């Protein structure tokens, strides 16, 4: 249940060592591809001409074992940023030699350390290896939560450890990683192997690693407390961190010598088994985590049958729609008028008919009479509606195969019910649609939903930033992927500020010079040091009175699957210091043919205006 | 199968040569311990008095008296290996895995009952050789412990140095035992002076050797002996001792008290790892290397 490995620095006999590791339970071994102490010379004689083999043979293991079980480790004497010219030159050659030997073997990962502030030449030599030949291996940057210089024993008489808070100072190992991956141009092949120490740092220090590509978590044996029975266990703070990494599905690594009567692995497995079970949303999204999808355009496109199937299997959303109609039927028809008044109920964008079936159950419990209409423009869905109109609904439902803005209705409506909302509420053009249905609505008719509001929150996620970067396509603008929203089940990210309302629409809009274009300026107070990559969009809707639906994480409608958050990226990531305010501007724009968003960051620094005139993205009318 | 890389050469009181070695390449990365009652018959494996195979490479070793041998293991263990009553075998006393990485430096304290190890796990541990336990565990450094050298005559004083650029003067009598002795390049080798218990020398990774007095951390005299890192420094048994410095530049130099060069030997074709002066002939100095050589030098005095 937990992918775990063993970190070693001493491997006298490769197959013997691997067999013991596999018996222990480790799915892989991190070991040195050359002897850790076997320092080599490449420039001066006579050590340059050192005879004999340079390392053990590739023959000692099957190609499959080298591909799935061995994780390389850079030799600890290799120091490409040494202040000694000869050590840099020598460690450059030795580093390429080790990296190339790992590529020769098809190793699935290779470890490199980040133990000092300056790793510029280390980055240049890794970047040069990445650009040479054909390999595809992952590079794991072993970086600690707390630098060894800041966790030392306070035992140097003339050099004491500081006892004052250094906010940014305590997050120094994050900057070591940030500079390193900026230098290597955000390579998808460069990830973090995070080293947890005996005493965990402040929460803000830990939170600096949110949205970061963590592929492994290194637990040294010395961080384990001993229980009454004698087996290794972890503090309740260490366990909380392990639970956070289990959500990211990192590979746990056990390093260092044995100090307990694998017991370390057994504890990890025990923790893994006792984690809270995944809820309905958590089980539905399993696989969709940080996967970028295009937002649906049901108006411009015709939805596939299986898309409607998925939208139908959301009991919570339809139960909320049932009650919204149920409360409206009671409010519109008094019990004395129970069989004198039949309400004109019109579903707009009926699909295969799930709202039609909600309006039937809402007429039964409310005990009022309704005349149903199922308006749908997708002719393929309309085939499903007409087979049900004959087989089950009957004279009750009048299926109309049209676009709501071009339909000339027989009589005016009492209630119009629609589900024309996207993850950013109005992104499927619901305002435009319901506006073109207000003419066939009675001078006192109800619209369900009656209101909806979009929300935005600034996020940090170098992983989602890298995921959007990988969306570059040929025959288009090389940066167009940063000027369009994506629907995504955001997972490895950090929300830098509370969601705030962006655009609101209310139906009906009995005001002339209505105008669905918008311009909103938001100010997001940020309490942490971070890197902004985009803005998560969510929505809230008032179906009727207190009956509401929401994807705003704080007010999220429990167990609802129909919507995932949207992501509005930005071309260039923006450094945000603790106490700074991120200021974002959003626009809803349109002409007679298309509708689109435009957006820009105005503080702490300006970005370019994203998607000017829908050049990268439009929503068709 | 065999250990070509000779790591340590240590002459005891009578004149029997100690030999630590590791195979830092090939199928097996294990190590070995060897005793040669006839020093001129080294490194020939069949011309030895005793030998033993270890499960891991020998990064460092020290003579715990005349029978015992303390070993710094790659496996993360401190080991005690004692000669048998006949001196034709080497047997394990303890193999304690208390360090989380390659144990690279070892030094036995004045009383011969305590010792100090320096690992790549950044810790420094003080051991009770008889009780077979770690008396104290010290995480005073920020990077790998390169070298730990116990004081000649004080059982609670010793020098350590690390890739964190610090040289710590230790005295376990204080509540904060360590103290930085400054003056540059990373410290790589430490040598206590035999007569001045307050003077010591150290070598850096730029081939420079520096003469340091604990008292005042200023005026300090130094010289560029080597072109590459200074892996070791050993003082001669003479009443006025000569200093022999070994290096990665595959050379050995013998210097006077003013750091001037009196000898230079290029007999080695690989890294020079240890030097030991003869207890019998004080102008005879033996150097083992990574090229499997044992080279016996005649220092011009
Ligand atoms: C101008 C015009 N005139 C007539 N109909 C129109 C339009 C524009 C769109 N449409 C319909 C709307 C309908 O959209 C849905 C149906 C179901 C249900 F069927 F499952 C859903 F769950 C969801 C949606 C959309 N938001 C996510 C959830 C789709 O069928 C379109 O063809």
């Amino acid at each position: 249940r937990v992918s775990s490995g063993r970190d070693l620095n001493c491997v006298p006999e490769i197959a013997d060592t691997l067999g013991a590791v596999a018996k222990q339970g480790f799915d892989f071994l991190c070991m040195p591809v050359f002897h850790p102490r076997f320092k080599r010379e490449f420039i001066q004689e006579p050590a340059k001409n050192r005879p004999g083999p340079q390392t053990r043979s590739d023959l000692l293991l099957s190609g499959r074992d080298w591909n799935t079980l061995i994780v390389g480790k850079l030799s600890p004497w290799i120091r490409p940023d040494s202040k000694v010219e000869k050590i840099r030159r020598n460690s450059e050659a030795a580093m390429l030699q080790e990296l190339n030997f790992g590529a020769y073997l098809g190793l699935p990962a290779f470890l490199l350390p980040l133990n000092q502030e300056d790793n510029t030449n280390l980055a240049r030599v890794l970047t040069n290896h990445i650009h040479t030949g054909h390999h595809s291996s992952m590079f794991w940057m072993r970086v600690p939560l707390v630098a060894p210089e800041d966790l030392r024993d306070d035992i140097i008489e003339n050099a004491p450890t500081t006892h004052t808070e250094e906010y940014s100072g305590e997050e120094k190992t994050w900057m070591w990683w940030h500079n390193f991956r900026t230098l290597c141009d955000y390579s998808k092949r460069i990830a973090v192997a995070l080293e947890i120490g005996a005493d965990l740092p402040s929460n803000h220090v830990i939170d600096r690693w949110l949205g970061e590509p963590i592929k492994a978590a290194i637990l040294p044996t010395s961080i384990f407390l001993t229980n009454k029975k004698g087996f290794p266990v972890l503090s309740k703070m260490h366990q909380r961190l392990i639970f956070r990494l289990l959500k990211l599905e990192v590979q746990f690594i056990i390093t260092g010598t044995n100090h307990h009567s694998c017991s370390y692995l057994q504890y990890l497995e025990y923790l893994s088994q006792n984690r809270p079970p995944p809820n309905a949303y958590e089980l539905f999204a399993k696989g969709y985590e940080d996967y970028l999808q295009s937002p649906l355009q049901p108006l411009m496109d015709n939805l596939e049958s299986q898309t409607y199937e998925v939208f139908e299997k959301d009991p919570i959303k339809y139960s909320q729609y049932q009650q919204a109609i149920y409360k409206c039927l009671l409010d519109r028809v008094p019990e004395e008028e129970k069989d004198t008044n039949v309400q004109v109920l019109m579903v707009l964008g009926a699909g295969r008919g799930p709202l039609v079936n909600a309006s039937l159950r809402a007429a039964k419990q409310a005990d009022r009479r309704i005349k149903l209409y199922a308006v749908e423009k997708n002719p393929n869905a309309v085939v499903t509606l007409e087979n049900w109109q004959f087989e089950e609904w009957g004279s009750q439902v009048t299926v109309v195969s049209s676009d709501t803005r071009e339909w000339v209705a027989p009589e005016k409506a009492d209630i119009i019910v629609s589900e024309l909302l996207g993850s950013f509420a109005d992104n499927e053009l619901s305002p435009e649609c319901l506006d073109g249905a207000q003419h066939f609505l009675k001078d006192d008719g109800v619209s369900i939903p009656g209101e909806y509001t979009s929300f935005l929150a600034p996020i940090s996620s170098s992983k989602l930033y890298n995921e959007v970067r990988a969306c570059r396509e040929k025959d288009r603008d090389p940066e167009a992927q940063f000027e369009m929203p994506y629907v995504v089940r955001l997972h490895n990210f950090h929300q830098l500020s509370a969601p705030q309302p962006c655009f609101t629409f209310s139906h009906p809009n009995r005001d002339p010079m209505i105008d669905n274009n918008r311009y909103c300026t938001l100010e997001f107070p940020v309490e942490v040091n971070t890197v902004l990559h985009g803005f998560a969009g969510y929505f809230e809707t008032v179906l009727y009175q207190d009956i509401t639906l929401s994807i705003r994480p704080e007010t999220h409608s429990p167990g609802m699957f129909s919507w995932f958050p949207i992501l509005f990226p930005i071309k260039q990531p923006i450094t945000v210091r603790e106490g700074q305010t991120i200021c974002v501007r959003f626009w809803r724009c349109s002409n007679s043919k298309k509708v689109w968003y435009e957006w820009a960051v105005t503080a702490p620094v300006c970005s370019a205006i994203h998607n000017p005139t829908g050049r990268s993205y439009t929503i068709g009318l | 199968c065999m250990e070509r890389q000779l790591e340590a050469a240590r002459y005891r009181s009578d004149g029997a040569l100690l030999l630590g070695a590791s195979s830092l390449s090939g199928r097996c990365w294990a190590g070995s311990l060897w005793l040669f009652k006839d020093p001129c018959a080294a490194p020939n494996e069949g011309f030895c008095s005793a030998g033993v195979q270890t499960e891991a490479g020998v990064a460092d070793l020290t003579w715990v008296g005349e029978r015992g041998i303390l070993v710094a293991s790659d496996s993360g263990a401190v080991e005690l290996w004692e000669l048998d009553e006949n001196e034709t075998l080497i047997v394990s006393k303890f193999c304690k895995y208390e360090h989380d990485d390659i144990v690279s430096t070892v030094s036995v304290l004045s009383s011969g009952t305590q010792a100090v190890s320096g690992s790549k796990d950044i810790c420094i541990k003080v051991w009770d050789l008889a009780q077979q336990v770690v008396l104290s565990s010290y995480r005073a450094h920020a990077a790998q412990v390169t070298c730990v050298a116990a004081s000649p005559h004080k059982d609670s004083v010793f020098l350590s140095c690390s890739e964190d650029n610090r040289i710590l003067l230790w005295d376990t009598r204080c509540p904060k035992p360590a103290s930085q002795i400054g003056c540059g390049y990373l410290p790589t080798s430490l040598a206590w002076h035999p007569q001045q218990s307050e003077v010591f020398v150290f070598g850096d990774e730029n081939g420079t050797v520096s003469l340091v007095d604990t008292k005042s951390t200023s005026c300090v005299l130094s010289s560029a002996v080597h072109s590459q890192c200074v892996t070791g420094l050993v003082f001669s048994p003479h009443s006025v001792p000569f200093l022999a410095s070994l290096s990665e530049d595959c050379s050995l130099a013998v210097l006077d008290s003013s750091l001037s060069e009196l000898f230079r030997s290029q007999a080695h074709r690989d890294f020079v790892r240890d030097a030991t002066w003869s207890p019998l002939n004080h102008s005879l100095l033996t150097t083992v290397g990574w090229d499997h050589q044992v080279v016996h030098h005649v220092v011009p005095t």
